[PDB]
């Protein structure tokens, strides 16, 4: 089923901070590598970062880069996203993404980054 | 002369996860899957060179201080036990394994320099002669958690079933990676360490200079590189006390097109991966 | 970066029609490349990957083809299932990965 | 030692917060299993102060290179050290440099907790 | 009288991984860990019941036709060679094992029946008393693909490390899952078949009914059920010729906080899953 | 003694709308007739499941007459 | 057969026409392996056309219930079957129902395709 | 006769920005200096990596003048 359940803050005051969590189900999390798509109100989608299924390596969108920081919990399960310091352009809905294919422990990882699954999304609106 | 020749996988399998131990490298062997007409440590070090210590107890003593404070005049020595709180300072009596650097490569291109550097920048040696070394001495492949990276001229790279002679991708070709040797050896990329340059004084200070490679010296322990399926050759049953579960060798149940280690629907028999002998654990 | 551009902006074709539709990008995306589409309130769902092959939950009406700067999605026998917006991704050169502006139907 | 316990100990277990020093391990109750020049505890492999797959916890109940006054401090600065895994390590204790098993060299469910 | 008294993890790993074989389960067993002080076939069948014919090969006729097209007095009798094309119909010397229904609960809560059937909806035995059954005769826990449905009864349920006495939630617990078995076996919450419920005519439509509950036949082939570390009690070596590797039994190669099957900074040994016995493979 | 099995006492918070969860509690003396049991028996046999519950449809159940 | 060839066959190499029909396996050059009333072939474990983890490949190289004219058509509705994996299979040959090893009962490089 | 091992042949495809590329090849008769050897001799002895390529850092090497 690979079930993809994230929850987030619709509101915060710009220059804030706010935590996302994704908890995944029904496939191998460690396996394989996540990241996280943001969609402006009608726009088209945009990818924020990427983090590999070991969570040692993690990349960023120019936009966002040093402003947001993701993290992965294997054990628990769970997917974050820790954005701070927000502005009024970061205004979208987020989803979590799971790539597709699997990384594998004996070669030396290369990264296709397209999406086999999906969340459902979450918002995320910064106002005042 | 290569491993796959006299070994199933489910044979192969069944070696690397229940013991402890047991020619330029052309094609021409005989071929892997039977119906085909054609023309030694195996364990990971539980503990790591430098963590050898109980970490209850104190040792020994090394110096701390080289001044009192922010001032003038402020030289002195003072000194603290080596103990549990830094473990970075405690003497040890053995130390890891020799280095010769390699350049660090990224699979993932935008992290990579724009420039030609496949040949100007790699690890040669001459005999009026420049040969690649490759693979050289058995370092670890990266430090931990880096897999995106790998030493350029310091890994076996095998290729994938129908793979072309020249110019293909990095998905194409599979890359050995030694995550298991960081223990004892020193990461191919990351240089040996520092040596003291100079003499200090009241006038100099205290300089150093980055160890690029470092030859045998009394007290280096280190482990060897890994052999695969696939790898070129030329039982001891496993003691360990542990108490969790190892990891072992296996293969995901996952609905896929083709079984792995299985002929296609076009009958061409093929090898997903790599596969070394390094699963058990033994401490250091 | 490269910047994908996907050239019809809304492609309004009738049902049980074929329809082919594409996105270029700038130097070469060499065969990686993915369709996606999104229906209204609801999170992508990937159509094709790499060049032409095509997903496993994919209807078999749908295929692709493409190489280089230019690409090429055909749907055969629309349906009135299928109409939402469509975008194409390619994941060669990244980060940053790119997605195309998106084609409406 | 430790009322009878087995416990995992850890950088963080000592606050940590350098990488050279982050450690992982048990403490035992205690005075195959794993000569440091120093109660009984061991370290195992770790990634900062966490713990990969590849730890192993044992029950025991189940049984040249040159080497460096100015008024500066040069003590860790100056010193010459060997880096292994990212962490860097004092040589101690030991042209500016010339050259283990290894290869090459009523009734209750609960523990009882009173003693 | 509970396997992890007798076997360790690491040991538990060489038993299941390496053999193909080897009173109420009340509380106040040998601790699983030493140091506390308190107060058989193991294989997965590699084919299932209804595929053990030959692909390649016809068989035998079966009834295809009972009719010629659409219209009126169009009744005929058509046959068929049972055959790869369709393998349904074909004839077999055995059967499943016998079944008896649980009632099928979705670990998603969302879309299991707003209303209270813990107990109302359970399989039960009378002997004038209502006694649960539990667990029941063996049976697949789910269909292929359906992880998030477990039968109400039908499966051993084990709490995690402190999980209190009375109304803990789902993720407390360890529901172990029969899946192994859905070769031989029925699935638990699925009806075992048809069949015809009176006699067709030209005045008659042939009419069947669901069997919700069956007994013993001859030609019934079953498999026991799953015997786990953490399960009550009261060696056969692997002979397989199998090509491709097994699946194994193997720890989480990524970093934790704590190690799985070991002791936390409290000092409290845990045991985090359910573990089963059933993961090399045989020949149906 | 309490057996070391648990059974699924709740499936429900308490009355209203979407009130769905799941609830374990320990099998022991004071709930005797769901603890585990390994042998079974040899008025009707006993009580059968019918259907697949949902949201939509409500857990069905059915009487045993007769049995092997 | 097969110009001496392994070949993985499937459901999808029939035509992939029904989910009870569903079956994945191999077919051999051929004439611990896998009586069905029938060149050598078998058939593994499948998830519908595809082939699950456990599924196994094999080189030989390398050695009373009811049952049943309508003007209705009722062969497959009407007839008595049972039911594995979520698969209805027909119970062939053989109140209206009573009461296998199992607990129960140049050179160049690339292979010869030339013979 | 090819060696079954790979290099690293080109990392860029051309001239201008971002070029970066991993491409491969057969080490073979034709290009000898880049096939992988089991053993090392034991003017300078070779050259080593010294630093890390990044997108700004260029490769940098250094001579050995001495060896153990």
């Amino acid at each position: 089923e690979v079930q993809l359940l994230e929850s987030g803050g619709g509101l915060v005051q710009p220059g804030g901070s706010l935590r996302l969590s994704c908890e995944a189900s029904g496939f191998t999390f460690s396996r394989y590598p996540m990241n996280w798509v943001r969609q402006a109100p009608g726009k088209g989608l945009e990818w924020v970062s990427h983090i590999s299924a070991s969570g040692g390596t993690t990349y960023y969108a120019d936009t966002v880069k040093g402003r947001f920081s993701i993290s992965r919990d294997n054990s628990k399960n769970t997917l974050y996203l820790e954005m701070n310091s927000l502005r009024a352009e970061d205004t979208a809905i987020y989803f979590c993404a799971k790539d597709y294919p699997p990384d594998e422990v004996t070669m030396i990882v290369v990264g296709m980054p397209y999406f086999d699954s999906w969340g459902l999304g979450t918002l995320v609106s910064v106002s005042s | 002369n290569r491993f796959h020749c006299h070994f199933s996988p489910r044979d192969w399998q069944r070696l690397i996860n229940n013991n402890w131990g047991f020619g330029s490298a052309h094609e021409g062997c005989l071929p892997p899957f039977p119906a085909d007409v054609f023309m030694h440590s195996s364990y990971a070090h539980s503990q790591s060179l430098d963590r050898l210590m109980n970490p209850l107890i104190d040792q020994l003593y090394y110096l701390s201080k080289t001044i009192n404070g922010s001032g003038q005049n402020q030289q002195t020595l003072k000194f603290s036990v080596a103990g549990p709180s830094n473990m970075a300072v405690q003497g040890r009596n053995y130390i890891p394994g020799p280095s010769y650097r390699q350049q660090r490569v990224s699979t993932t291109v935008t992290q990579n320099n724009n420039s030609e550097f496949a040949w100007p920048g790699a690890s040669s040696w001459a005999l009026g002669r420049n040969s690649l070394m490759n693979p050289g001495p058995a370092m670890a492949s990266h430090k931990e958690g880096e897999d995106r990276f790998f030493p350029l001229s310091g890994s076996l790279i095998f290729g994938k079933q129908g793979t072309g002679r020249d110019n293909v991708d990095a998905d194409k070709v599979m890359i050995t990676n030694e995550e298991e040797i960081k223990t004892t050896n020193p990461v191919a990329t990351e240089s040996y360490g520092q040596v003291a340059t100079n003499h200090q004084s009241a006038q100099a200070q205290a300089q150093t200079g980055w160890v690029q490679n470092q030859g045998i010296l009394p007290g280096m322990v280190w482990q060897d590189r890994d052999v695969y399926l696939q790898g070129p050759i030329w039982l001891q049953k496993e003691n360990s006390k542990r108490w969790n579960p190892e990891i072992q060798y296996t293969s995901n149940y996952y609905k896929s097109n083709n079984v792995e280690f299985a002929v296609n629907t076009e009958g061409v028999y093929s090898e997903p991966r790599p596969i070394g002998t390094r699963y058990l654990t033994r401490n250091l | 970066e490269i910047v994908m551009t996907q050239s019809p902006a809304t492609l309004s074709v009738s049902p049980g029609d074929r329809a082919t539709l594409s996105c270029r990008a700038s130097q070469s995306v060499s065969s990686k490349l993915a369709w996606y589409q999104q229906k209204p309130g609801q999170a992508p769902r990937l159509l094709i990957y790499a060049a032409s092959t095509r997903a496993t939950g994919i209807p078999a009406r749908f295929s692709g083809s493409g190489s280089g700067t230019e690409f090429t999605l055909t749907i055969s026998s629309l349906q009135s299932e299928d109409f939402a917006v469509y975008y194409c991704q390619q994941y060669n050169y990244w980060p940053p990965i790119t997605f195309g502006q998106g084609t409406r139907l």
